[PDB]
């Protein structure tokens, strides 16, 4: 609805909906579904010294969308 | 050095009916309900399927014209020829309806309405509404409102039956 | 005045014909034949009105 | 970008793992091809889908 005007993409819209839907599931069944909506990904470039420089181009958490 | 395309290994293609062909009377709709690259139902013959797309609700029966529907967070109903109703709830995705008598409903998440809890849904709505009040900016408010819409749809879906 | 509802009816047929050709380009042939059929049927009514007009004009 | 390619491994069986490709043309080229399929007999199997 109003999220398109703010630049939010459709894919991010779906991720938020899926997290909310998994939130409403019973506590007994939440474990199965919640494993499908738990961010565990990052974008990293190898730094000059041999470290990990995290790229902040795309958000990972629905809170920061 | 040519590489195979990843669709070559998939042996269940989509059959399209030529425009210059005779019509057939079909009493079964072949439904394929899918979640995150997993089919909950596969080429299942059903009597009808009810889906809630952006514009409104569609009742798809065999022979329905070719159409593509952008789903919204909502319930989805499947009624078999036997007379049995199975109700899922989807958070989004697309539904492709083919005039050949097939309906491929691909969803990001498709959960049976039984699994969802109304008590959990109700209290989440109260929390998110409080979160919306404390939402910092316009973007945060829009995200919170997305959650509320899904929650209210879930709450309304369960209160219906 | 009857021709007002005839000429408009013809325009209605052709207006839908363009849309149908746009959403089914490869079915151009059958749609055109049906469009001509509808035009002839409407033209029949137009001739009926025209015949009455001539009868009341030349007699 | 003209295209985005994904090169992965397809698990045919317990002992067969081939290399598979998903080529994804960007919006502009995809809609152009989608436009030709709808307007022409070519790409027949995509004619109904394109329209």
């Amino acid at each position: 609805s109003s999220w398109r005007d703010h630049g939010i993409s459709y894919l991010k819209y779906l991720n938020v909906c899926t997290e909310t839907l998994h939130s409403t599931v019973k506590e007994s069944r939440r474990a199965k579904y919640e494993r499908w909506s738990k961010p565990c990904y990052t974008a990293q470039r190898p730094d000059g010294a041999g470290g990990q420089e995290t790229i902040d181009k795309v958000p990972i958490h629905t809170k920061d969308y | 050095h040519d590489l195979p395309e990843g669709f070559e290994f998939m042996e269940h293609k989509v059959v399209n009916k030529d425009i210059h062909a005779p019509h057939e009377n079909l009493e079964t709709l072949r439904l394929t309900l899918t979640r995150q690259d997993e089919f909950l139902l596969r080429e299942e013959p059903v009597k009808c399927v009810t889906v809630t797309g952006t514009n409104g609700e569609y009742g798809i029966y065999p022979g329905h014209a070719y159409k593509i529907v952008q789903l919204n967070p909502s319930p989805l109903t499947v009624e078999y020829t036997d007379g049995t109703t199975k109700k899922y709830f989807v958070s989004g995705g697309f539904a492709h309806i083919n005039n050949e008598g097939s309906c491929d409903v691909n969803t990001v998440e498709c959960t049976l309405l039984d699994d969802l809890d109304l008590a959990i849904a109700e209290k989440e709505l109260a929390a998110q509404q409080a979160a919306l009040g404390s939402a910092k900016d316009d973007k945060a408010k829009s995200v919170v409102e997305i959650r509320i819409s899904v929650i209210e749809a879930v709450i309304a879906a369960l209160k219906h039956h | 005045i009857a021709l007002a509802g005839v000429g408009l009816g013809i325009g209605t047929i052709f207006g839908n014909l363009l849309v149908a050709c746009a959403r089914q380009p490869n079915l151009t042939k059958m749609l055109f034949n049906y469009a001509i059929l509808g035009f002839a049927l409407t033209e029949a009514i137009g001739l009926f009105a025209l015949m009455l007009a001539f009868l009341m004009l030349f007699s | 970008a003209d295209r985005y390619q994904v090169i992965f491994n397809r698990f045919v069986s317990a002992g067969v793992q081939r290399n598979a490709v998903y080529n994804i043309p960007s919006y502009e080229k995809w809609k152009e091809d989608l436009a030709d399929a709808a307007s022409s007999d070519n790409q027949k199997n995509r004619y109904l889908f394109a329209n």
